[PDB]
């Protein structure tokens, strides 16, 4: 399974070349793959889906973010090793190096309750992109890595009673 | 099920009993052999040839209509009994190298006048089940013909009520017609044991005489 | 045989259950955990 | 019984079955011959089994001294359980005239070379030696000869009763003289509240249904007398009867159309799509405390002390009614209501007891557009089955019986009625594959009562059906009708012998079955044929397994047996395992002594035998008896305790009891099985 | 254009006399030009099911008198005592169950069956006759 | 999935009335049954498999564990209510009585190497009795905590890295 040969890169191809780079339709053909690289299609539909909660900066960050992604997506697969770290790690500096260069954090303060309460602890830890942008929007501002913490330890209340039961405390 | 057979009538159990009777052939099948019906004909094996034949166990045992008088084994253990001079099972290769090696023991029959194939009847003594081994055996009932490879039926699991296990033929209209020859069955537990095999037909017309 | 072979735990004739259930699973069943003791039903 | 064989010479041991279960109070005449070539067996005349493998003599005459003859048992202690009276070897083969010579001569028997031993029990140390470490068996006296007719028929392969022989029902289709005008006392059961102002079913109703119901049967020499009793209890009256819908599915998640209610709540909320009216679907005592709102309104708790829905046989119970000189109509409303209740059949055990009667709609009786399904279900309480019944309710094709063809002892065991299938439509039905052997009926019977049809075209019975409810007022239900009139000897004489100048006849005992006068107010209705008197359990308890004192009363473990299949799991038997809730796991029976019923009889008796219908026991055992212990209570208090004995699915336990001289009262079975299904009891005197 | 559906039968089952065919679908576009059914030109299966030498054998009694060896030679062979029968068919039709003898029949110059009457055999004698003793059998 | 009922009570009640109290027989037989109650057998195999690791009171406490466990769990499935919630109740209310009656804080400061380092991620996620055996160790002894959470964090970088990298301080 550590190759993408298992699933055919033309069909891949056609679709990519065929679809727009301003929908999700890309990630709509990218997310049927050899590798588990699913979850860019979710973070595609979910921007998508709660873009009224945001203001005019937030929704032009959404459009910015999605375009640049797209573009890139579409621009860097054409000669790339076909074995799936190497797949992993182009698709986290694609998305590192996208929601770097827009200023996520500034999108954050701006309005960080939505980014923090629209997220599911359902999807986050089997998905990789979803762990990539948790774990760089942290680094953003200490109250948003506060509520986000918080809207973990409402999950964990939620769904696993583990790691709330066994070092609730740290030190 | 009884009857009665003197002028004060003395009566006795005819269907435990060794010897058939007239009226006995059409609801006794466990003493009277298959009951054929009217529409059709049995023909049994004629010149049976085995694979695994030895001094205890011969290949001749199959030829004729076999005795129904032999119940069926429940869980046989052990077959040293004097099961041989009335059926045939494979007595070259034991219990543990049959179970370990999973080898294969076939039985190819022949018969005598070469006929349609309506139905092909296997009678054998036991099912095969072991006391400890629990697992069904599943054997495999091929057919062959003149001049030409096979005509394949399946398999069949084995059942005690239906000793002689009746495989129905099956086979398409659209194709021609062929006249079977001989009967191979294959199985790979040692535990099967066959008392013999024969072939339905019919005795009203033969189609193959006539489709030339 | 110094400890009197703890209690006759290790030899299937003299256990209640009528089996043997050594303390490490790891032990084979003929080697260090095996019965043998001849005062026994194995001889 | 079997018979086994292996000589010195031979190398396999041959055994000889029988053809049947064995009878375990009948006197067998055993044989066993061995000639050289075939060995027989003979069950009581008639040969059995005959195998020709063993050949040769037994023995080598060298070894003669070394071969030993053991009696009721081996060096294994195999030990026999019953009595021997004539024991007899011969030195050699005797054919089948031989063998009914010497059933006919009995022992009186004179000296043969031939013959080597005959003995018959009166010095017993004469020929015989017991173990030196064992006892002797005891001696006692018993005929062999007792009855020169047998007076016992069984039914037919799917009957039930005595009238369901064949030659039994013909003797009430030949003959008139047993078709006499018969009036049978019923009653009607009026639940009202305590004003006396509203019913269960209107008085015009009850008028109109019993003209309706005679208008039906004058022409079949049948009348009803009806007595109605009214019965005022606002507790009752109140809450929901029902009768098709069963306890157990109330609290199981399984939906069933039986239970579907306001009433009920939806079978607890099991039954709707969308898995206070609505919050009650199983508020923990809220809504059904009587200080906050009403019972009947929002409670629907199986284990309430007061609820909502009823079950017919709690109202039964509640009521204690009797149906020994009356029938008993009882009404409920149900979900179902295409047919009314499960009526009681003559055979049941409940046929004359409080728990039986015929089970109502009472939003139909008495309407003319359903009047008839009255009708229909006074012929299930009159031993009349439905004319589908050997065709739709087939279980599977390879049953006993199915009719295909019209017969006596098959089906609906009527000539007159055609086989057909469950059809709703009048006249004759379509062809379909629904039947397994037949396409095409004729002559279908629409117009019987037993068909589903509606009411216009069911308008009377075949005169087939009306022999077996002639027959069935005079053997079950005798102390329904008022008329002092006896019941006949429903068989001819036979002649068993003659001579030159006499002629020697004997006849069978009337078809009730009683062989004394009935009496009221006694135990004549329990006597047999020699002053012996023969009863079952009247009052049976058990302890409860999860709880310490609970004493729960057991009901099917009291009557008479009543079981199809004497091997399958059934529900008309006690069990220890069924005393528990539907929701809650079983616990194991205790070690020492285990679980035990009691059972109770209802005249204290100086016992002579004790038999038990076991029906299923588990397929393994830890020890060798299913039944641990038996203990026999007295009207002293000293507990004669009898150790454990192996039972049989098919055979009932019998048990001879030895120097009993106190009177029993009751019984106690201390069984470990969890899975031991104890079916009734009786104590032959 | 034409599909061909091959009628299964199974011959158990007696034949039939077709007379209409049922084209069922849900699809609308399904279109149709003509139905056939093909049976037998030749026969209807509803109506129809509406000098050999002497022969010698060891160890048995040859008591019959076929004087003239032709198609239809009806001969007897049955062992004599201690000695089973064995039977090797060659040609047949039909089998009866005669018991300790048989019938053996010319057809086209040769018997229909080679019978052989082998003699018993008793078992080597290992326990179950003497208590702890040696067998040794000098001649079989 | 709320009944025992869907497990026949009776084919696992004659394997716990056949099986025996010393091995681990019966929780060999209490594994298959409706309720997801897995994991009684594994804590007892895992158990008997590094016995070799305890001193004598560790080996003397292990088999007296495992001998209460298998007399209360032969003893108190008699009568019970069936429903999952209660089998839990019911398993973890004798888990806890009999764990708690025999010492184990004993054995966690005596050998707490052993004990620490034998629990594996997977394996107590998804288990019920292993959570309640983690707990009970936990506020056993405040070493051992600190021991088994170093294990814990040692699994969360080999399986999982949502809660290693979210709120690994806690205040
Ligand atoms: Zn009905």
């Amino acid at each position: 399974k550590g190759r993408l040969s298992l699933q055919n890169t033309a069909e891949i191809q056609h679709c990519l070349v065929n679809a727009g780079d301003v929908g999700c339709g890309v990630f709509e053909c990218f997310e049927n793959n050899s590798c588990e690289i699913r979850g860019l299609h979710g973070i595609c539909m979910t921007f998508l889906h709660n873009a009224g909660k945001f203001d005019a900066q937030g929704k032009s960050f959404i459009k910015d973010a999605l375009k640049c992604k797209a573009h890139a997506l579409r621009h860097r697969f054409g000669c790339i090793s076909r074995k799936c770290p190497a797949i992993r790690e182009m698709v986290s500096q694609l998305q590192r190096e996208c929601y770097l260069k827009h200023d996520l954090c500034a999108a954050a303060q701006e309005n960080t309750r939505v980014i923090v309460e629209m997220i599911h602890f359902k999807d986050l830890l089997l998905h990789e992109p979803y762990v990539d942008l948790v774990n760089l929007l942290l680094t953003c501002g200490e109250e948003v890595k506060e509520a986000i913490t918080h809207s973990v330890q409402v999950q964990c209340e939620q769904n696993w009673g583990s790691l709330c039961s066994i070092l609730s405390f740290c030190t | 099920s009884f009857n009665c057979i003197d002028e004060p009538s003395r009566c006795y159990f005819h269907d435990g009993d060794g010897v058939c009777e007239e009226f006995e052939q059409k609801t006794s099948i466990k003493d009277c052999g298959v009951y054929t019906p009217q529409g059709f004909l049995d023909q049994w094996a004629s010149n049976a040839s085995v694979s695994h034949q030895d001094q205890q166990c011969p290949g001749w045992v199959i030829i004729g209509q076999p005795a129904a008088s032999q119940v069926c084994r429940t869980k046989v253990i052990d077959l040293s009994e004097g099961i041989s001079q009335h059926a045939w099972y494979p007595c070259t290769i034991s219990y543990p190298y049959s179970q370990l090696a999973q080898t294969t023991f076939w039985l190819r029959a022949y018969f005598s006048q070469p006929m349609v194939a309506a139905a092909v009847i296997v009678h054998l003594v036991t099912d095969g089940t072991y006391y400890g081994d629990q697992k069904q055996e599943t054997i495999s009932v091929q057919l062959l013909d003149t001049k030409d490879q096979s005509h394949d039926l399946g398999l069949h699991v084995l059942s005690c009520r239906n000793n002689p296990l009746i495989i129905p033929v099956v086979h398409d209209l659209s194709q021609p017609f062929y006249h079977s020859q001989a009967v191979r069955v294959s199985f790979s537990s040692p535990l099967v044991a066959i008392s013999g095999v024969a072939l339905r037909s019919f005795d009203n017309f033969d189609p193959v005489t006539l489709s030339s | 045989a110094f400890c009197n072979y703890d209690g006759g735990d290790c030899c299937t004739s003299t256990v209640k259950t009528k089996k043997v259930t050594p303390f490490p699973m790891s032990c084979d069943l003929q080697g260090d955990c095996a019965c043998r003791d001849p005062q026994a039903q194995e001889h | 019984y079997f018979f086994s064989l292996k000589t010195d010479r031979a190398r396999q041991v041959t055994t000889i079955n029988a053809h049947r279960s064995y009878l375990p109070g009948q006197w067998v005449y055993l044989a066993a011959t061995y000639d050289g070539q075939f060995m027989k067996l003979y069950v009581n005349g008639a040969q059995v089994a005959t195998s020709g493998e063993q050949v040769g003599g037994i023995f080598s005459p060298l070894t003669q001294k070394c071969k030993v003859l053991m009696l009721g048992g081996s060096a294994l202690n195999h030990n026999y359980r019953g009595y021997i009276e004539h024991f007899s070897l011969w030195k050699v083969a005797r054919t089948q005239r031989e063998i009914l010579s010497d059933m006919e001569t009995h022992g009186a028997h004179t000296a043969l070379p031939q013959l080597l031993l005959q003995e018959n029990w009166d010095n017993v140390k004469h020929a015989w030696s017991p173990m030196k470490d064992g006892s002797s068996p005891k001696v006692e006296f018993s005929n062999a000869h007792g009855f020169l007719l047998d007076t016992s028929l069984e039914p037919p392969l799917c009957g039930q009763t005595l009238c369901d022989n064949t030659e039994v029902i013909a003797s009430y289709n030949q003959l008139s003289s047993f078709r006499q005008p018969k009036v049978v006392r019923y009653r009607v059961v009026n639940l009202y509240e305590d004003d006396h102002k509203n019913p269960t079913v209107t008085r015009e109703q009850v008028d109109f249904q019993h003209h309706q119901l005679a208008e039906a049967f004058k022409q079949y020499n049948i009348s009803w007398e009806l007595d109605v009793l009214e019965v005022s209890n606002s507790s009752l009256r109140r809450r929901l009867i029902l009768a098709n819908c069963d306890i157990s599915k109330i609290g199981d998640e399984n939906c069933d159309p039986e239970c579907n209610h306001t009433l009920t709540g939806h079978d607890g909320g099991d039954c709707r799509h969308l898995r206070d009216m609505d919050c009650n679907y199983e508020d923990g005592g809220e809504c059904c405390d009587p200080e906050i709102t009403n019972v009947t309104q929002t409670c629907f708790d199986p284990d309430s002390p007061h609820r909502a829905y009823l079950d017919v046989n709690e109202l039964k119970n509640i009521l204690k009614l009797d149906g020994s000189t009356h029938l008993n109509i009882f009404f409920a409303k149900s979900s179902e209501e295409e047919l009314a209740g499960v009526a009681t059949w003559p055979w049941d055990k409940e046929a004359l007891m409080h728990l039986g009667g015929i089970v109502l709609n009472p939003s139909f009786y008495g309407m003319p557009g359903h009047t008839h399904t009255m009708i229909h279900e006074i012929g299930h309480s009159l031993g009349l089955y439905h004319v589908f019944r050997g065709i739709s309710e087939i279980q599977s094709c390879s049953d006993p019986c199915m009719e295909t063809e019209p017969s006596f002892e098959t089906g609906d065991l009527c000539n007159d009625t055609n086989p057909a299938p469950k059809h709703k439509s009048c006249g004759d039905p379509g062809p379909g594959n629904d039947t397994c052997g037949f396409h095409s009926f004729f002559n279908t019977p629409y117009n019987n009562f037993m068909s589903y049809a509606d009411d216009d075209c069911t308008d009377s019975f075949t005169p087939n059906q009306v022999a077996r409810m002639h027959c069935y007022l005079d053997l079950v239900y005798q102390g329904w009708q008022p008329s002092r009139k006896p019941a006949p000897v429903a068989l001819a004489p036979q002649v068993l012998g003659h001579t030159t100048d006499s002629v020697t006849l004997e006849w069978f005992p009337p078809i009730d079955g009683h062989f004394f006068e009935r009496e009221l107010g006694s135990a004549c209705h329990l006597c047999l044929e020699g002053r012996i008197l023969v009863q079952y359990a009247s009052n049976a308890s058990s302890p409860m397994p999860c709880s310490p004192s609970g004493h729960w009363s057991p009901r099917e473990a009291e009557g008479h047996p009543d079981v199809e299949q004497p091997c399958k799991s059934s529900v008309r038997t006690w069990s220890p395992n069924s005393a528990v809730n539907p929701h809650t796991v079983p616990p194991a029976c205790p070690e020492p002594q285990g679980c035990y019923l009691e059972l109770e009889f209802l005249y204290p008796l100086v016992p002579e035998s004790l038999t038990i219908w076991v029906t299923f026991v588990s397929t393994d055992w830890d020890s060798s008896g299913a039944v641990n212990d038996i203990k026999l209570l007295a009207v002293s208090g000293k507990n004669i305790s009898l150790g454990p004995q192996n039972v049989f699915c098919d055979v009932p336990l019998t048990i001879r009891l030895w120097d009993v001289g106190e009177e029993v009262y009751g019984i106690q079975i201390y069984t470990l099985d969890e899975h031991l299904e104890i079916d009734a009891a009786m104590l032959t005197s | 254009n034409p599909l061909i559906i091959p009628v299964v039968h199974d011959l158990s089952q007696p034949f039939y006399h077709s007379q209409a065919v049922r084209v069922s679908f849900s699809s609308p576009l399904v279109a149709i030009s003509g139905v056939a059914l093909r049976s037998f030109d030749n026969f209807d299966p509803v109506t129809l099911s509406s000098d050999c030498p002497e022969l010698a054998v060891e160890n048995a009694s040859l008591n019959c008198s076929s004087s003239d060896r032709y198609h239809g030679a009806q001969c007897t062979v049955s062992c004599r005592t201690g000695y089973v029968l064995q039977i090797r068919r060659d040609d047949e039709l039909i089998k009866s169950q005669t018991g300790p003898s048989v019938t053996v029949t010319c057809t086209e110059g040769k018997w229909n069956k080679q019978v052989a009457c082998e003699p018993v055999d008793c078992s080597i004698p290992d326990h179950h006759q003497v208590y702890a003793a040696s067998f040794s059998c000098p001649e079989g």
